[PDB]
């Protein structure tokens, strides 16, 4: 019983027995150690792209940045973490300046919200703006 | 292989005593940072290994046979350990025990 939780939600005779015998005597021929290594390189899930997503309070969260030039810069990353993960000082399998020309491939970002405008401002305080514009006080 | 050697003596002089032969670490026991201990604190410039135990965890394979990479690297960080910080006070090592006899290192 009371088990716990990842995240906080809401609240802020004789017995000869001639059968067996355990000891030794088999290796393993692709390797034990080594075969399961790969394979929990192989299981981890794919890390979330939560850019260009709204938050909690509405306001899109990631980096102000053009989102073609976030889409180069992200290739740029994922080849020097290929190299990291080959250990080169260059990726040999590489992920940006291919042969293909891809000027106009675009990954999310935050520059843009869901209505479909920028934010240099973001929406909270567009919000609060457009309802502070009218407001009425006591007369004195 | 030193104490064997040690318990010679054809003609009344002994062969090869322990009193002038030179141990490979004591080259490396004189230095105020200790060579072996200088060269425990390589994990913190790696990026991520950040520990001892973790470092000789990921340099091997879980064969003993280490990968080349990784050797690689660690040596890139281990030479100027070994070029620098080691071969001054060797050249003062040896000339004093040249100088103080004529012995074997």
């Amino acid at each position: 019983k009371r088990i716990p939780r990842k995240t906080k939600g809401k609240s802020s005779p004789a017995t000869a027995e001639p059968g067996t015998s355990n000891c030794e005597h088999y290796k393993a021929r692709p390797g034990i150690a080594s075969v399961q290594k790969a394979t929990e390189s192989a299981e981890l899930p794919m890390k979330n792209n939560d850019e260009g997503t709204p938050d909690k309070r509405g306001n899109t969260k990631g980096a102000l940045v053009n989102e073609h030039v976030e889409a180069r810069d992200e290739a740029d990353d994922a080849t020097k973490k290929q190299a990291k993960d080959t250990e080169k000082a260059k990726a040999q399998v590489t992920y940006s300046d291919t042969g293909i020309n891809n000027a106009n491939e675009l990954s999310r970002s935050g520059n843009v919200d869901n209505e479909g405008g920028s934010n240099q401002k973001p929406m909270s305080t567009r919000i609060a703006e457009a309802t502070s514009a009218i407001v009425s006080k006591h007369p004195a | 292989i030193m104490r064997v050697l040690d318990s010679i003596s054809v003609l009344g002089v002994k062969i090869m005593p322990r009193a002038h032969v030179v141990d490979s670490d004591e080259v490396g026991e004189q230095m105020e940072p200790t060579f072996e201990h200088a060269v425990m604190e390589i994990y913190k410039g790696i990026a991520g290994v950040d520990s001892l135990d973790d470092l000789t965890k990921w340099v091997l394979n879980s064969d003993l046979v280490p990968h080349d990479d990784r050797l690689g690297q660690l040596f890139q960080a281990f030479l100027p350990l070994a070029k620098d910080l080691l071969a001054p006070m060797a050249r003062q090592f040896y000339d004093n025990s040249m100088s103080e006899g004529r012995l074997l290192t």
